[PDB]
């Protein structure tokens, strides 16, 4: 296992192209002059997330590699969008796989999934994250934010836009440095010395509800609770977990590079022991995945699949383990919205823990037999790739038999032509079953996207500023991180976003109004036009150039080098400007 | 009819004709209202455009925002496909929800060859969109001298 | 000893809760992924200061620990207030104790305490700070800033606010990049290439005085000197030092973790020798603290709320005792008001005592141990001030942390602390001097801005909070050049307009319609209690408690009782052992 | 009304030291000793909710209507922070139920703001002017509307 350093950044509400062109490319162009670097790869997702992986030669000091990666990243940091900097860019040196999963449930059923996830994020995640040997912690859920769910009808009723809401929240949820009475230098003889306390961070939905948006000329008040629903809610709503079918959250913990797995596991349990006596009523830690005795199941739906459709497939996966394998399976920890390949509405994972070794006698009751039967039964599931695999056993197979191919755009051809070149290579590879079997892309397919064009002339003619248009569109349909507040003594985020029912259909675009310079409210349809088009939900890049990862295995008998040789021959006949390289195993 | 939507998109002629030989709906639509004719005109698969129209595909099918397969072909420079659609009865003056005609999309991308074919089939050169712009205003705003004189 | 990395940041004019909730929690939440971290502790002060101490496992490379902390802090920098970023944050790997103190006096008495402090800050501190082995340098004083002391009466008379002053300073104390004549790419045949020089930083009180604020409608001009007094003065006025009663400044130097104490001191002395030939007339280096020992310290801690003037009175009696009663043993006393053994504040002080040569102090009663205890006994009869003398090398009972584990809050944690403190007092046979290490809540002035009235009058809440903060807390505006060196510019109310609650009503803010509105028209105020110093331990609110085993009782026995006592505390209150007890 | 042992009593009354306040009161300590902000031992006892000390000081003649430098009385503090028992005893001993501070804020206003329903009823029971307005023209009912406290608006 070569050591890898990972850069992760978040851009809420951003599409894959926006992420790649305002974050990923800026960082990648600075990732040079780094010692012992073998290759670099990155994903830019329409979840607004980017992950850049830098893989180093075996024997590299992970400490040095993280330091050299971060120092180059500092060159890009001031060029990144403020929305990205505010989320906190992370640089980590961890294994790619989970060492353990700490599950959390409420046996009294007095806490929802949202409640449990917030308790874990606010009372558990940080101390685990600071434990030595812990390289990465993935929360299976989301910490609470103060959610302001805007209503475009009420906002238009009072000549207000999300810009006014965002401005009032910054002004009335503020932590003011106000000085002192009798501070130095004083008038000599001063006796009184006391800090001046002015505004402080709001702490509750009640306080946010009474933020004052405007005073009508007749004296009436427009409060924030008059144009929005206000509640605690997740920073995002993408990741939801279940433990044996009951609501749950948890921490996925990855091992830091070179750290001792047993010592780190013991420190984590020791840290958990400090927190248990202060759990609220009914909360309980469970251990659904300890690294055979365990395995995972990946769930991949086509891009564009909703969270509701992914939940149906996870339900079928969980049902199988809870009924067909109930004599072997001890527990299932299923996560919707987080997958082997990262995060997205169309992915999921299940961690399966088996009963005791002596409690499962027989050939048919071992991990390989169980995962084989599971994957065969899940072969039945259509419109979803589902595979059950024990992690060390598929690494072995792949390493011995598979290859990792990168199709690279080396001439500015663009995403669509790179797709065409990929499909040409895939269809031609299907004409050689004697040497190549199951040649497949590792990424996602293009999906319909809603392209809206802001007419600059109409906006200028009406007196509507572009900043107000983009802020209104982005805050309502994507959400906007406004500032921080204090939830039960802990700093947390405040988000504004449209209530769900006003950001579901394309005609909802016309329900949103922007105030012009002369005070008139202008609907979005007055200065915009829209059309459907296709675009990528996950743009890949390899060594700084657009790329598409293609995986496959040698045919039965033929060696790895013979399968790689044919791929190079096939690649030589692709359109001009399309190159290739070998990564992962094949490197 | 979902398998035919997938077939008309990935450009696999053989599969497609199996589907209407099996009776798949030639006018099936995905969630954004794109028929297989839309998908074929977008990615520029001429043979499937001809086959689908042969099996009674709606040549004037609209998506959820009022765009027709002629809009997509005129926009993305598919001269072979704009001809095949116009001979089968594509409304050359079809307006989407924004008042955008295929002449607008063709003029914006500088597809002068498609602009001629559109004009030849009776495209209203004076057609405006919701913003009152015609194909000539597009040529002036883009600086396309040649396209500008083809609209007089 | 386990190595410790210290983060320090400052928020001018912020209270302890403001510091904790905009800075300290943000940094703590992003100290993840660092190797070998034992524990983390923090103080957030109403001086506007945060200090976060990250202690690592024994054997940890201090170089690695510092770099990992710095890198994580770099990624969290965009999350901090701009006012904190622009002050500069420091990350240090040094001992907590002083290796030596470099004292500076003026024998000719031709330089005041503040003159000397600026000279040290501007001509000496930086070269000392770059000396290898120097982990931290404390200036016992402040560098000069350009001080704009605002007058609210004259500001109102000309219908101006501190917002107008700040905007004009940024506009007219600027350094403009203006390009070149014949710059590249040039026309063919160009013959002249020359830099264009536009505005440059101001350099003097006179230049700031003629900053043009507005032209009245009749044609008269309102200059900055018409609404403010302009003078050089310290960035802050909290730290003043004395050497044998005489005005002084100095540098407190701490040894970097793993450096050689002797080699570092010699390098410091060689650096000082380079500076001496260029001192102004009268300036002299004294060496009041060089680590029997021959030296010791005395700490002064008044109750929170005490002024600088009252702390100075206590330091005077401490100094007086060494300069009279211990005449024959004490060589010098270097006393610092506003800086304490732990932290910084108007209610704390420290005195470094240097003894005459060991050969001139014969007898066991004239050695460090006998002198320091005699001093502690003499100072124990001092009313409302903890004063004792002690020792500390360049490189004990128990150390207890009470932890808020369930979001209880400060008030509830205080109550649980007091409940445990009263229970420990009822076991004098086992525990002695069980006390809090921190500070007690004090009266603070809570002012409420009425959002409805402000909007009804057209007064912007940003103008209100800027006016309040700049006047009563001070605001770092931008930089200027003082005798060739970059220094800061501060605006703040002149002292006599920011002393009493009634003064709040003398400050006016301009409404959208151009009318001046006093603070009384849109605000109300009341007294309340709040913390001058908030503590955290491993990311949670905390309160450190010190104590020792009673005579004839083991330390483990005393710790056993403390654990049993803590188990009967209110729900959601935990605890942990730290420091010596870890 | 604007007011060592007197300073010892102010510290004892704050930390809830019932024995020492009895010791100092028996030794001639000033019951109405004020600190720099004008708070008496009765102010601090009402703030930190020390009921026994409240009754001890009023027995020895503590000014029940002591003003601090901003016009606030111990009943203001007791009503503001939900100390119902002390609110009772203060009114028993002649506390001005309609006392206004410099801002025009009454104990009813403070009790209403923090939603201390039982205290609001005790204050009304003793004749609190339900229509008293502060400097901004706000009544206790106005406060309940802005806070969304439907229970309070019904009590009023």
């Amino acid at each position: 296992a070569p050591p890898a350093v990972t850069i992760s950044a978040s851009y809420p509400g951003a599409d894959a192209k926006t992420v790649q062109d305002t974050v990923t490319q800026v960082i990648e162009q600075n990732m040079n002059g780094i010692d012992n670097l073998m290759y670099m790869s990155s994903n830019s997702d329409s979840t607004g997330t980017v992950q850049i992986t830098l893989t180093f030669e075996s024997g590299t000091d992970a400490d040095i590699a993280q330091v050299q990666v971060q120092n180059k990243l500092q060159l890009a940091m001031p060029l990144l969008p403020q929305e990205v900097q505010q989320q906190g860019v992370s640089v980590e040196k961890s294994s790619s796989s989970f060492l353990m999963v700490v599950g959390v449930i409420n046996t009294d059923g007095t806490m929802t999934q949202e409640d449990i996830s917030d308790y874990v994020a606010a009372n558990m995640k940080d101390a685990i994250s600071r434990t030595s040997g812990v390289g990465d912690v993935q929360l299976f859920g989301s910490q609470y934010a103060m959610r302001i769910w805007m209503n475009p009808n009420e906002l238009n009723k009072f000549q207000l836009t999300p810009v006014d809401v965002i401005t009032a929240i910054k002004a009335q949820n503020a932590q003011v440095a106000a000085g002192q009475l009798g501070g130095t230098p004083p008038v000599k003889g001063q006796q009184l010395n006391a800090s001046i306390i002015a505004q402080t961070r709001l702490t509750s939905t009640e306080e946010f509800g009474k933020i004052l948006l405007k005073v009508n000329q007749d004296g009436s008040r427009v409060l924030l609770r008059d144009v929005a629903k206000i509640e605690l809610g997740g920073e995002n709503y993408d990741i939801i977990a279940e433990f044996n079918g009951q609501p749950a959250s948890g921490l996925g913990i990855k091992l830091a590079t070179g750290a001792n797995a047993l010592d780190t596991a013991a420190a984590i349990r020791a840290e958990l022991a400090k927190m248990e006596p202060f759990f609220p009523s009914g909360l309980k830690i469970v251990y659904p995945y300890d690294t055979q005795g365990v395995f995972m199941t990946m769930v991949q739906l086509p891009a564009g699949a909703t969270q509701e459709r992914t939940q149906k497939v996870l339900n079928e996966v969980t049902h199988y383990y809870l009924t067909k394998e109930k004599n072997n399976v001890e527990s299932v920890f299923a996560v919707n919205g987080f997958g082997f390949a990262g995060r997205g509405q169309n992915t999921g994972i299940a961690f399966v823990s088996l009963k005791d070794w002596a409690d499962r006698p027989g050939e048919e009751n071992k991990v390989e037999a169980i995962t084989m039967r599971a994957t065969r039964a899940f072969s039945q599931i259509k419109d979803a790739m589902v595979f059950a695999f024990n992690l060390p056993a598929i690494v072995e197979l792949g390493t011995a038999t598979g290859f990792d191919f990168e199709l690279i755009d080396q001439a500015g051809l663009g995403h669509e032509k790179l797709t065409q070149a990929r499909n040409q290579l895939l269809a031609e590879a299907a004409k050689h079953p004697d040497m190549l079997t199951s040649v497949r892309p590792n990424g996602l397919e293009d999906t319909p996207q809603f392209k809206i064009d802001i007419d600059q002339e109409k906006a200028q003619a009406l007196g509507v500023s572009i900043n107000d248009i983009n802020t209104t569109l982005g805050a309502a349909w994507g959400g906007s991180y406004v500032n921080d507040f204090i939830d039960r003594g802990r700093v947390k985020k405040v988000y504004v976003m449209s209530e769900a029912k006003y950001r579901m259909l394309p005609d909802d675009i016309g329900d949103w109004y922007v105030r012009a310079a002369d005070g008139q409210m202008v609907p979005f349809s007055a200065f915009s036009s829209s059309r459907w088009e296709y675009g990528s939900p996950r743009l890949e890049r390899y060594n700084g150039l657009p790329s598409m990862e293609i995986l496959g295995q040698a045919a039965p008998g033929k060696s790895t080098g013979e399968a790689m040789e044919l791929m190079e021959q096939l690649a030589s006949k692709l359109p001009t400007g399309v190159g290739y390289d070998w990564t992962g195993m094949s490197y | 009819g979902k398998k035919l939507l997938e077939a008309a998109r990935a450009g696999r002629d053989d599969e497609v004709r199996i589907l209407m030989a099996n009776g798949a709906d030639v006018n099936a639509a995905d969630v954004v209202g794109w028929t297989p004719l839309h998908l074929a005109a977008y990615w520029g698969h001429l043979e499937i455009v001809e086959v689908l129209l042969k099996n009674g595909a709606d040549v004037n099918a609209y998506d959820t925002l009022g765009s027709t397969p002629l809009h997509l072909a005129a926009h993305f420079g598919h001269l072979e496909i704009v001809e095949v659609l116009l001979k089968n009865g594509a409304d050359v003056n079809a307006k989407d929800d924004n008042g955008i005609t295929p002449l607008h999309l063709a003029a914006n991308r500088g597809h002068l060859e498609i602009v001629e074919v559109l004009l030849k089939y009776g495209a209203d050169v004076n057609a405006q969109d919701k913003f009152g712009k015609t194909a000539f205003d597009i040529s002036i705003n883009n600086g396309n001298e040649d396209l500008a004189e083809i609209l007089q």
